[PDB]
């Protein structure tokens, strides 16, 4: 979720696809990732094109997490689940909010919430298409490369946008 | 759509640069690969350049994919 303008938006709901609409000059995202009964992430990013790269730059801060939490303890599973994502248009800042909930697992079975909230705005000066009330819904699928010494995730993503007919 | 949507109708690749700091534990992280919005579809691969990454990996996942 941090390059939303590779959503597929069905052609029906075109003109409300954000992300697409604020390139190439980008958008601003921000997040609060809220891990339940455990710390927060803030996150501040910027997506651009560069040329014809996009490129995604981040800030992430991280505080009050527990020694042995499950975030600083590594208990979580390494595989994602799949969820949606609810966007609404934030008139006032030219942009739009987001609001959904991960739910990580835990090895001992249970799950660990983590609840975002986003906002985006854009960072050029051009019109952008403020959407009506949508979601996207997420699949993630998360591997390793047998041949990768260094410490890292492989991820193959599919989003659609979706509510509205 | 947008005049925007047009930049989006092939196989783009895609950067991701992070820098991180949880409970004082920094980090960074880049990552490559690319992305084509027609069908809805990402691939990215990222590799924690300062060492061993101090928080799981999916907790990352919204941020860095
Ligand atoms: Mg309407």
């Amino acid at each position: 979720a941090g390059v939303q303008c590779f959503s597929r938006y069905p052609d029906h709901m075109k003109q409300h696809d954000f992300f697409k609409s604020a390139m190439p000059e980008g958008y601003v995202q921000e997040r609060t990732i809220s891990f339940k009964d455990d710390g927060n992430y803030k996150t501040r990013a910027e997506v651009k094109f560069e040329g014809d790269t996009l490129v995604n730059r981040i800030e992430l801060k991280g505080i009050d997490f527990k020694e042995d939490g499950n975030i600083l303890g590594h208990k979580l599973e390494y595989n994602y689940n799949s969820h949606n994502v609810y966007i609404t248009a934030d008139k006032q800042k030219n942009g739009i909010k987001a609001n959904f909930k991960i739910r990580h697992n835990i090895e001992d079975g249970s799950v660990q919430l983590a609840d975002h909230y986003q906002q985006n705005t854009p960072i050029g000066d051009g019109p952008v298409l403020l959407p009506d009330n949508h979601y996207l819904s997420t699949q993630s699928a998360l591997s390793k490369d047998p041949n990768e010494k260094r410490d890292h995730m492989v991820l193959l993503e599919f989003v659609t946008a979706a509510g509205i007919t | 759509a947008s005049k925007g949507e047009e930049l989006f109708t092939g196989v783009v690749p895609i950067l991701v640069e992070l820098d991180g700091d949880v409970n004082g534990h920094k980090f960074s992280v880049s990552g490559e690969g690319e992305g084509d919005a027609t069908y809805g579809k990402l691939t990215l691969k990222f590799i924690c350049t300062t060492g061993k990454l101090p928080v799981p990996w999916p907790t990352l996942v919204t941020t860095l994919g």
